[PDB]
């Protein structure tokens, strides 16, 4: 029931940030 | 442009194992993080596991930690999901995909997994 | 669902050692005797070593007795072949399979073992 | 070149018997 | 001449594992087959496992084969007994000895193994 | 009453691989999380990797993530550390131990790892 | 840049580490 | 219940022989 990355659907927590997630799991 | 051929699913008993494979082609495999997703009928799709382009980092849904292991072979363009200690809750069709393109809505056929109670 | 992933082969010097592993999934591993087989190119598939469902008995081909040791871990669904004092005659692709179904000829990828000099 | 189990290719000797081989080494057969 | 020091025994639950060790001195270790024996009070001593001087071949009592594994380190003068899925019938004092001298009645102190059910 | 037999170290070139192993006895192995630590001359000890008793979770030092893999084989009372893409910064003596008792300061001999530039 | 570590097993502690979580996940007899 | 090597207590079967046993288990 949490928000998830709208590209890959990995769940986000309070510590997630768009920048960190994009850097780790997506290509610039 | 992209082609993903999944296999290795089947029917097992609670406690069994399966090894899923995905053979990938039509893109530069080593450039992208890959994920295994599962889709059960009537339920939300779940990202089960993911692995960065190099293999250096992995993500797992909490419910499969310690039971599932994701890996990749960039020489063979393949992604694997080793599923041990399977449970009925794991029953679903499993699909593999490059993370960047999950939103594009193009998927392989997936591979069915049923775990009898 | 018989998925059999063999690993651990390689190039080794005569007299040396190697340990092969086979991870099994998709069937009730605990219920089946397993065998390690080998095929050199141009030669016949031959049974090298076998172990009962529980490990309560082993079998070794005459040419490897005292050099190879077969074992299994039913908790990991794994079969092992420790190979000591390797000889050039041991060069081949090695495969692992359930004895019951060897007749049906569905083999894994196998693992290459090359013993030089 | 010896006779072997027609299922698993294990060689048979003068001491082998089908019953003993099947009981020890086979499950579904 | 022969000194043998066993250790590793203890209380363990049925199904559990214990690893026994023995430090050997006073003789040319790599010249002798070694064995693990067990003695429960008021019962017959039993040879549980043996390994030849070079380690090439083993013997296991029928009732422990596939659960126990004997090994040796000829560089470190040590013997080991890995005991898996222990049962109450395994409760005993365990001793390690060179086979040649078992009849001569010198024994190390042994190590007690107690398997609760 | 605790014994930790570590091996697998050696001299290797940068980019190479090693596999360390520690066989443990004198405690109930499967009850305890295990850690691989490294100690280089004149530096602070570093917990390199650790694995929970159930094998379900692992920890890695930031500098070895994606390069080292810790695993355990409870049927062999053994912990393994697979080290790929070794760098000169990985040079040190490696020691294995139960997390609960590191403060008591009883260590095995460890196994030496030297990575050449 | 040296950090505080669990005094039993020396695993590094961060801002989100807690004694209870760490004991629960990583220790057995303590 | 069965006869055993009188040196090392290894059980003998119908296929055991003194010479084979001695050479394998009591020899260098
Ligand atoms: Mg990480
Ligand atoms: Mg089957
Ligand atoms: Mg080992
Ligand atoms: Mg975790
Ligand atoms: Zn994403
Ligand atoms: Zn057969
Ligand atoms: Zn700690
Ligand atoms: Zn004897």
């Amino acid at each position: 029931d949490v928000y998830k990355c709208e590209i890959c659907k990995m769940p986000f927590s309070v510590y997630s940030t768009l920048e960190k997630h994009m850097k780790k799991w997506h290509s610039d | 442009r992209v082609q993903l051929v999944e296999s290795g699913g089947g029917l097992v008993q609670a406690g069994g194992s399966l090894r899923l494979s995905c053979a990938a082609s039509g893109f530069i495999f080593d450039s992208y993080a890959m994920g295994w997703y599962r889709q059960a009928p009537g339920k939300e799709m779940e990202l089960v596991a993911a692995i960065t382009s190099s293999g250096s980092s992995t993500y797992y849904a909490d419910s499969v930690k310690g039971r599932f292991t994701i890996s990749r072979d960039n020489a063979k363009n393949t992604v694997y999901l080793q599923m041990n200690s399977l449970k009925p809750e794991d029953t679903a069709v499993y699909y593999c995909a490059a993370l960047d393109y999950v939103i594009d809505g193009y998927w392989g056929q997936g591979t069915q997994v049923t775990v009898s109670s």
